[PDB]
């Protein structure tokens, strides 16, 4: 059963046991070590770790597990970033092919590969931001797509 | 049968060894009972146990049984 | 656990390994 | 052995006799090309199988195809 | 090839007496190279299964007056490569 | 005649021609209609006898090209002493050496792997040194962080004397072919100016800086009051009252009373029993030794002055009977092929790394280099496999000499062709050899294996069962016991503690114990010499089977690099020149893979560990070769399972990067099996069945997308398996060795 | 039909089947295969200069 | 003059991309670490 | 349970049935 | 060996004594005026012919084929001229009507003595 995180027992256990492994190092410097401080800043390190988790859910392993149907209780686990994801890559995807649909229709195909005309590539670039409704609308004119390409013996 | 008696202590034995290459520490390294034979990991006295087979009388009127079927075929 | 037992099998795989030659030599 | 056979693709280019190591391959005059030539296999008996010649084919895809046939003491190219 | 199959002995002239008379004493044999190895191999040379890796002067003189000796009786056969 | 006529302003120097990539090859500058172009655009990068067959432009281009790999030299030194200035705790370590770990690289905080900083002592954490830059620091006598600062610096400073340097001597000042067959000057200046300057110059350095700077930190002064090598030489009286014989100057150098130079220099051996390294006495010495024969040694190449040899009329003079013709030609395939020159210095280059790391385990050169075993071991270990991959360099470019710059006018009668006509005799006692050696050197193992596997260990080959006691090493080492009072007149200690008397310890660690052989050492020793007669037969069967095989009859028509011939003989795959190169790799990391598992195992059984009260001894894994060595299960149990129990724990700790480079090497290496096994006529219609779902979306790409070729498709299987594989055994060892030593 | 034509494929085993590609020569002297059409990309022999027959020419407009 | 388009090739443009976007993974990280939410 | 059995049947089956085999199927290459 | 295989013996002739390079390996002492060459196999021998042809001019050559029997036989050339060259007596055989496109699917070939593109 998933606990919430922030009261799971196990979870606690690994933070006395991480905060305090951690800071068994931490005594063997002088208090104005840069070593010292910096085990301080590792320390505030640790306890920001666990006190930023917990919201998740961590089962009897006391390790933050995580949860992907969309249940909207657990979006920012994982849908959130699904989301801000695939836009992510529709960005680089449809950057990629509105410039291979540039340099298809240039002068030297083959050259414009090695190298890459900045002035062009950094149009498509930044000019693929909005790809759902521009991809879509160049969907609906048939055109994102193909017919009668390469193909084997049948 | 040994193993019908006991099906949790006794480990069930496969066929037995004969090797002339161990010497005389090995020998020492297999005996369950008076054979030096392998534990059979396959299972086998588990279903032939379900089957209802409490003898080795009746593996000897089957292995006859599937020499006659080996035969026919 | 008995002795003539294993003779008759030895027998009817002897019987049986003749089938097996004698399937042998043919296909 | 290992039958070479030259289709109709051959448009006599001259890099197959010049690319076999074997010379079972040979020109024949064809009036059916440009050139006036066409390829020919007589003497597959030596014929190694090494397909140096398919690389050296620059038709649309390989007029003289190789087909791996026989294995002989010639055609497996052993020295002894 | 091997035209002149002459004289091997000349070696065993030529590697031993350059090599009795230099003591050079403060090494294994007090004597010379040969003299340390004479005296060295009769005490085992009558049926002696001793002679263990302890052993100096006979393995030590055994190598060291084979490998002058190889060499002395091959650049004899390099004495015949001028003629 | 000796005479330089160099050629100026040869080519300008715009970055026009970095915009044609491929500009070079003319086979090549037709621009990538597929994506093999931009591969071959790489494997044609360094071809320098396939740009332009002429001899002058290619000599140009290599001698221009040895500037840029000394500048990528000198940038890798000058960050060795910047990361040896700012960021290690070398003045620290300074201190106590035997307490602190060395340690440099002071890893960054991000995520996690700020716990990399290992806290090593100093009072500054950072990840563990391996490489042993502190005991050749120490050695050398740097003293603070000045000196490592400021060599830095020079380090920078010479990088751009070889940057302005490669550019000039391509560009413009660059010379012509005569300056390059001017072959016994380069000798003359290489033995005598190179070596014997340099090594005399060293002899400079360790008698005026580490003499009594290593006299003082061998009297355990701290790192402050020490003076600089500055301080030495402004008055001989500091060091006068460290070696007497100062007071005395350069005149008992030239009245030849050498006698009395015995406080600088000396011939002892041994180590010293303070600081664990060799005494800096007997390597200075040394130096001078390799000083004064060396310049001996450059002055036998006759140049302007009539006065000297010339390699033509030596190799001429060895006109033996059984070679007919004698050694003619090889001066003039020497100056005029590259390829045959590099297989020669990668053989000798390599087979001299070996040397260098057979030289270090045993006499540990550096102080305290010996008592911290990770750098001891590292060193053996990095130096063998360069010294490895040098020896197939050899292999490989022979081969590029017999394929391409093989010509039989000039080449006719003479040593060098007469084996070609009997290669057959060559590599079947290669093929004997080495089934002999299989047998009887793996085979033993296979045979205890058996028999402690049958319960019947009366029948393995132990001391107490049929024993193999190496009778040729055992004896020679017992005269080398026997060297310092009889044959080394002079000496004092033998060539090593690895030969003769007891152990010696500094901080209780055994920096060498004298290394005990019994019949398991000489039955490695057999895996030794069978895996080096199989790299042997491979890289003896890529060169006499390069040029024309009797399977393959043309294959100097062909090239070095070709994959094949085709499925024609039943089948040629992998028949090329190259593709014996490709096999001797993978048996370079078998064969080198064994020495290390032969060094790493026996040393950390035989002579690592600690001492404890009254002398009493404790190895490592204790005394646990000979019984263990023998078997594999022994081996692979004993060794690999239990030697690994220190990487594979490592995590939550500074070794957990050991514990990452472990199983990414391993997948790195069983990632080399997907090129080895498969070839791209899979892989090229998987590609294009994947290009079929680029141009259903119109993401065609305009160079077309092909699978590698097939050389290349195995040169990568090489370079994973032996990337993964290598970084395997070395995260196994440096976490092995730096967890407990 | 021409040369400078624009034309699709119909032969299976043609690397270019159904791309278009442009024609360079047409020879009138009864040649099996007289249509010679180069192609912008590039087959597995590297060679995109091939040729074809009349039932294989199916242009554009 | 030719420098610009050695400056647009594709290995160095591969590094000065992906040398940037690690720059926005690294930089990304060290404001804002250990970071499993959102 | 005949204990004597495998003594005789081992080696026969596992060494001069790989003699004889030898011979049927080798010779059988030419026969 | 010679008694059971096929030796090859290549027979041509020169002008001046240059110096080739084997099959077998090395350099070879190449008699200037007329020299036989016996060998193992044919791919040696026209690679020969290649490495000799390739470079300068070694025509009237060719290949006696001793089989085991006794006596020889003459293939490159056979009507005098270089085979690439076109002469109007070679027979063409190995070809078939159109490309691999119309060849047959090998289910119809299945259970029969005939081959993929015979139709
Ligand atoms: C132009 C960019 C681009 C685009 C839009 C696509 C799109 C696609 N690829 Mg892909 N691919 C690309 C580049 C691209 N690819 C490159 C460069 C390679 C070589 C590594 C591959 C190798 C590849 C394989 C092996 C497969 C696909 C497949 C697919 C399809 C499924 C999505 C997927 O998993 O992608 C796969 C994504 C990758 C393998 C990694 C992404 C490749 C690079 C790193 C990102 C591309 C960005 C591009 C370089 C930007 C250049 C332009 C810009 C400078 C202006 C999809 C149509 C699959 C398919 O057929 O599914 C139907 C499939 O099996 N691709
Ligand atoms: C005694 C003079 C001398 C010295 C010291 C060297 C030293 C070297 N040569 Mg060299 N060489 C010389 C004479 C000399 N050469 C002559 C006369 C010829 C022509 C026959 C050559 C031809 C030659 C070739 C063809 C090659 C070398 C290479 C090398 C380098 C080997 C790498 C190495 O050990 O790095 C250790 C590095 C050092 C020890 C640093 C050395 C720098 C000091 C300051 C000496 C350099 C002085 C310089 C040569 C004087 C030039 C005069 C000019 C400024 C007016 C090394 C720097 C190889 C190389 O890497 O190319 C550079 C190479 O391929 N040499
Ligand atoms: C008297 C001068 C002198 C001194 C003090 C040293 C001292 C040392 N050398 Mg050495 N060395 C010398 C001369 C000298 N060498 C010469 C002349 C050569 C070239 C032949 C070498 C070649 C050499 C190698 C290859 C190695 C050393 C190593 C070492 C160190 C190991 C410690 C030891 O016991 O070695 C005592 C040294 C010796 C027993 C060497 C004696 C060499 C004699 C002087 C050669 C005489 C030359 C002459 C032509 C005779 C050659 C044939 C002869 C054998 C019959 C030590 C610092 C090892 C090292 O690097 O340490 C890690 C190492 O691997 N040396
Ligand atoms: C562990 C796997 C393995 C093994 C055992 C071998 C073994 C061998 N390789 Mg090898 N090889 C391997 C992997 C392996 N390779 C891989 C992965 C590569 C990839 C690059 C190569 C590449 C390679 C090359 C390129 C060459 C070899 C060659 C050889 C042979 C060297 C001669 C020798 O040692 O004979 C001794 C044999 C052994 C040690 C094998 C064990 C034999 C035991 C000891 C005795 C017999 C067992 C038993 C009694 C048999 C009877 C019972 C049975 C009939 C029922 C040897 C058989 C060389 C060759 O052709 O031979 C010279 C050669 O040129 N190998
Ligand atoms: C190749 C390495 C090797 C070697 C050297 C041995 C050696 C041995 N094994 Mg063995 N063994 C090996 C591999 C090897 N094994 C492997 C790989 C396996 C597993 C498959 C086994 C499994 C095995 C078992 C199961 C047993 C042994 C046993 C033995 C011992 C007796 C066998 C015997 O009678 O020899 C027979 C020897 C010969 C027939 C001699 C032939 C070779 C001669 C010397 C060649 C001489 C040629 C000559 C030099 C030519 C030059 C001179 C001429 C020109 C005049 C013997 C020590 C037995 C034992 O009890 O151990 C004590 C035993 O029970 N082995
Ligand atoms: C073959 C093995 C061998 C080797 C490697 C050496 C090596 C050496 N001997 Mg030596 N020596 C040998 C046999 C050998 N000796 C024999 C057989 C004798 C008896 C004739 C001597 C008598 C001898 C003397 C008398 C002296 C050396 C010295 C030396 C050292 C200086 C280099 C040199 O000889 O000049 C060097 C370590 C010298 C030395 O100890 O200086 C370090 C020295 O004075 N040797
Ligand atoms: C190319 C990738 C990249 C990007 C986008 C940034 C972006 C940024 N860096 Mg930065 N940085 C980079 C590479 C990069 N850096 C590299 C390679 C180094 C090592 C030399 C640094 C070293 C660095 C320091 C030392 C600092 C920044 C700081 C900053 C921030 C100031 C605005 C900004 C987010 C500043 C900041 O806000 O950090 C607190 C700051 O102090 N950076
Ligand atoms: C492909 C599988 C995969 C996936 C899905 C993740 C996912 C994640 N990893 Mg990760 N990781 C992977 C493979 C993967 N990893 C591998 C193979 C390694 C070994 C190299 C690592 C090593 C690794 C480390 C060392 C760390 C992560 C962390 C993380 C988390 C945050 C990443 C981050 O930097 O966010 C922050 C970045 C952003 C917010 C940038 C996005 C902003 C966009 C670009 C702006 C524009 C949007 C409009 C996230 C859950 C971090 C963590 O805390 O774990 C939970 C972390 O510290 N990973
Ligand atoms: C080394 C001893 C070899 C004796 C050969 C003596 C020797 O080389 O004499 C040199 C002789 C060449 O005779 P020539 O008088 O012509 O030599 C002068 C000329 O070579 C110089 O132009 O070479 C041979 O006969 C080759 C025989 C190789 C036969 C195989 C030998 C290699 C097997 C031994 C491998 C052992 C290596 C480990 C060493 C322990
Ligand atoms: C997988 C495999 C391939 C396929 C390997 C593919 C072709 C290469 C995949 C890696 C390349 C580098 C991907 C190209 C991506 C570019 C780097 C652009 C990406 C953008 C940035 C990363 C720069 C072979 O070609 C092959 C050939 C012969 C034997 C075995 C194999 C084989 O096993
Ligand atoms: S088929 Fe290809 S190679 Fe053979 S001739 Fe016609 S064109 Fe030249
Ligand atoms: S098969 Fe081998 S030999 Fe016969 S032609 Fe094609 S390539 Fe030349």
């Amino acid at each position: 059963v998933l606990t919430p995180c922030q009261q799971s027992e196990a979870f606690h256990k690994r933070e006395i046991n991480e905060v305090r492994t951690l800071e068994n190092r931490q005594a063997n410097y002088e208090a104005n070590s840069p070593s010292y401080l910096a085990l301080q800043s590792q320390i505030d390190q640790v306890h920001k770790r666990f006190d930023k988790y917990g919201t998740l859910l961590c089962g009897q392993d006391g390790l933050p597990h995580l949860i992907t149907d969309g249940d909207w209780r657990h979006a920012r686990e994982f849908t959130i970033p699904a989301l801000l994801f695939l836009y992510i890559t529709g960005w680089i995807g449809w950057v990629g092919r509105s410039y291979l649909k540039y340099t298809k229709e240039t002068k030297n195909p083959t050259e414009q590969e090695i190298i890459l005309d900045v002035p062009m590539a950094l149009k498509y670039m930044l000019s693929g931001f909005l790809w759902p409704l521009s991809a879509w609308q160049e969907y609906r004119s048939g055109q994102l797509l193909a017919k009668e390409d390469e193909i084997t013996v049948s | 049968e040994q193993w019908v008696a006991n099906p949790l202590k006794t480990k069930p034995l496969a066929h037995a060894i004969w090797d002339p290459h161990f010497g005389q520490a090995a020998l020492k390294a297999f005996t369950r009972g008076d054979t030096v034979a392998n534990i059979s990991y396959s299972g086998v006295y588990h279903w032939w146990y379900t089957i209802g087979i409490r003898n080795n009388v009746e593996l000897y009127t089957g292995a006859l049984g599937l020499l006659v079927l080996s035969a026919v075929f | 656990i008995t002795d003539n037992q294993v003779f008759v099998a030895l027998i009817m795989a002897l019987v049986c390994g003749y089938l097996a030659v004698k399937l042998a030599k043919q296909l | 052995a290992h039958t070479v056979k030259i289709y109709d693709n051959c448009i006599g280019c001259t890099q197959c006799v010049r690319a076999c190591p074997l010379d079972v391959l040979e020109m024949v005059p064809w009036d059916g090309c440009k050139a006036g030539q066409m390829a020919s296999a007589p003497r597959t008996e030596d014929c190694v199988g090494c397909k140096r010649c398919e690389t050296a084919c620059p038709t649309d895809f390989l007029s003289i195809r190789v087909y791996l046939g026989g294995e002989t003491t010639r055609s497996m190219g052993l020295a002894y | 090839y091997p035209l002149n199959p002459a004289v091997i002995f000349i070696a065993l002239i030529g590697w031993s007496a350059v090599a009795a008379i230099p003591s050079n004493i403060p090494v294994l044999g007090g004597t010379g190279l040969t003299q340390a190895f004479l005296a060295s191999i009769q005490r085992l040379l009558a049926q002696y299964p001793t002679g263990p890796k302890l052993d100096d002067p006979f393995w030590f003189y055994l190598i060291v007056y084979h490998v002058g000796l190889f060499a002395l009786l091959i650049f004899g056969q390099i004495g015949y490569a001028g003629y | 005649q000796v005479k330089v006529v160099v050629d100026r302003d040869v080519v300008p120097t715009s970055f026009e021609k970095w915009a044609k990539p491929g500009h070079f090859s003319r086979s090549l500058a037709k621009g990538p209609k597929t994506t093999t172009w931009i591969w071959n655009l790489h494997a044609d990068a360094h071809d320098f006898d396939s740009h332009t067959s002429s001899l002058e432009e290619v000599s140009r281009k290599i001698f221009s090209a040895h500037f840029g790999q000394l500048a990528i030299i000198f940038i890798w030194l000058s960050g060795m002493y910047f990361h040896g200035a700012r960021f290690s705790n070398y003045v620290a370590w300074l201190s106590n050496p035997t307490g602190i770990k060395p340690s440099a690289q002071v890893v960054w905080p991000i995520v996690g792997q700020q716990i990399l900083n290992a806290d090593v002592g100093g009072g500054m954490q950072g990840i563990q040194i391996t490489s042993g830059l502190f005991q050749l620091w120490r050695a050398s006598g740097i003293v603070n962080e000045l000196q490592l600062y400021v060599t830095a610096l020079g380090g920078l400073g010479m990088a751009g004397l070889m940057i302005f340097a490669g550019w000039f001597h391509y560009h413009k000042a660059a010379p012509k072919l005569e300056w390059f067959q001017n072959v016994e000057s380069m000798l003359n200046h290489h033995l005598a100016g190179l070596l014997g300057l340099g090594s005399l110059s060293w002899a400079g350095h360790q008698i005026h800086v580490s003499l009594p700077i290593n006299k003082l930190l061998d009297a355990g002064v701290a790192p402050s009051s020490i003076p600089l090598p500055h301080e030495f030489i402004l008055n001989r009286n500091l060091m006068a009252e460290l070696y007497p014989s100062f007071q005395q100057g350069l005149v008992p150098f030239f009245t030849l009373n050498w006698k009395q130079y015995s406080d600088i220099l000396t011939f002892k051996g041994g180590l010293s029993p303070v600081t664990g390294g060799l005494w800096l006495t007997d390597v200075a010495h040394h130096h001078l030794a390799i000083a004064v024969l060396f310049l001996v040694a450059g002055h036998m190449y006759r140049t302007n002055w009539g006065i000297g040899h010339s390699i033509k009329q030596i190799l001429e003079a060895h006109k033996g009977p059984l070679t007919g013709e004698g050694h003619k030609g090889l001066y003039e395939i020497l100056t005029t092929s590259w390829h045959a020159n590099l297989a020669i210095n990668l053989a000798m280059l390599g087979s001299l790394s070996i040397i260098v790391a057979h030289h270090m385990y045993a006499m540990p050169p550096y102080p305290y280099l010996a008592t911290d075993y990770p750098t001891q071991l590292s060193l053996f270990t990095h130096h063998m496999w360069i010294g490895g991959f040098c020896i197939v360099g050899a292999g490989a470019h022979a081969a590029i000499y017999m394929v391409r710059d093989y010509s039989p006018t000039v080449n006719f009668n003479n040593v060098l062709d007469r084996m070609i006509r009997h290669r057959d005799a060559i590599i079947s006692h290669l093929n004997w050899v080495c089934i002999f050696l299989g047998m009887h050197s793996f085979g033993l193992y296979i045979h205890n294996d058996t028999m402690r596997a049958l319960g019947r260990a009366q029948d393995m080959f132990s001391d107490t069962a049929i024993q193999l006691q190496p009778v040729f090493a055992q004896w020679i080492q017992q005269i080398h016991t026997l060297a310092p009072g009889n044959t080394a007149v002079n000496a004092l200690a033998t060539a090593s503690y690895a030969f003769g008397a007891d152990t010696v310890t500094v901080g209780s660690k055994i920096a060498m114990m004298p290394i005990k052989l019994g019949t398991a050492d000489f039955m490695v020793h057999h895996i030794h010499a069978f895996t080096i007669h199989v790299t042997t037969l491979i890289l003896l069967k890529g060169v006499l089977y390069a040029r024309n095989s009797r399977l393959i009859p043309d294959k100097a028509n062909l090239g070095f690099r070709f994959p094949c011939d085709g499925p024609g003989r039943g089948g040629t795959c992998q028949v090329s020149a190259w593709d014996h190169v490709f096999l001797g790799l993978f048996w370079m990391y078998n064969a080198l893979s064994i020495v290390i598992f032969h060094f790493s195992w026996k040393m950390q059984s035989d002579v690592w560990g600690t001492v404890t009260s009254n002398g009493a001894i404790s190895h490592i894994t204790g005394g646990n070769f000979a019984q263990s060595a023998i078997t594999i299960n022994g081996w692979l149990r004993d060794f690999l399972w239990a030697q690994a129990s220190q990487v594979i724990q490592s995590y939550g700790s500074s070794l957990s990067a050991y514990g990452l480079m472990f199983l990414g090497a391993h997948f790195v290496w069983a990632f080399s099996l997907m090129f080895l096994f498969s070839g791209r006529g899979y892989w090229q219609e998987l590609i294009e069945s994947i290009v079929w779902a680029h141009n259903k979306l119109k993401v065609a790409p305009a160079i077309a997308p092909r699978a590698l070729s097939i050389t290349q498709g195995r040169a990568v299987g090489v370079a994973h398996y032996l990337l993964g594989g290598i970084a395997t055994t070395w995260a196994f060892f440096l976490a092995r060795i730096i967890a407990v030593g | 039909i021409k040369k400078g034509s624009l034309v699709k494929i119909l032969r299976p085993e043609s690397f270019w089947y159904n791309e278009v590609g442009t024609v360079v020569n047409v020879e009138t002297s009864k040649v099996l295969y007289p249509v010679l059409v180069r192609f912008d990309k590039v087959n597995y022999s590297g060679l995109n200069s091939t040729n074809f027959s009349l039932d294989e020419l199916v242009e554009i407009k | 003059m030719n420098l610009k388009k050695y400056l647009s090739t594709a290995p160095v443009v591969a590094t000065l991309w992906l040398f940037l976007t690690a720059g926005i993974l690294i930089e990304l990280n060290r404001f804002f670490p250990d970071s499993l939410f959102y | 349970s005949a204990s004597y059995l495998p003594s005789i049947l081992v080696p026969t089956v596992g060494l001069i049935l790989p003699f004889a085999s030898m011979a049927i199927l080798f010779i059988a290459i030419e026969k | 060996c010679a008694e059971t295989e096929e030796k090859y013996a290549m027979t041509w002739s020169s002008d001046q004594q240059h110096i080739f390079e084997m099959p077998t390996g090395g350099a070879a002492v190449m008699n200037s005026g007329d020299n036989l060459l016996y060998l193992a196999r044919k791919e040696q021998a026209l690679a020969l012919a290649t490495q000799l042809r390739t470079q300068f001019k070694i025509q009237d050559y060719k290949i006696y084929r001793i089989f085991p029997s006794g006596e020889v036989q003459y293939l490159h050339p056979k009507d005098g001229v270089l085979p690439y060259q076109v002469n109007k007596g070679r027979e063409q055989v190995g070809r078939v009507k159109s490309t691999i496109g119309k060849n047959v699917n090998p289910a119809q070939v299945k259970f029969t003595s005939k081959a993929t593109y015979d139709r």
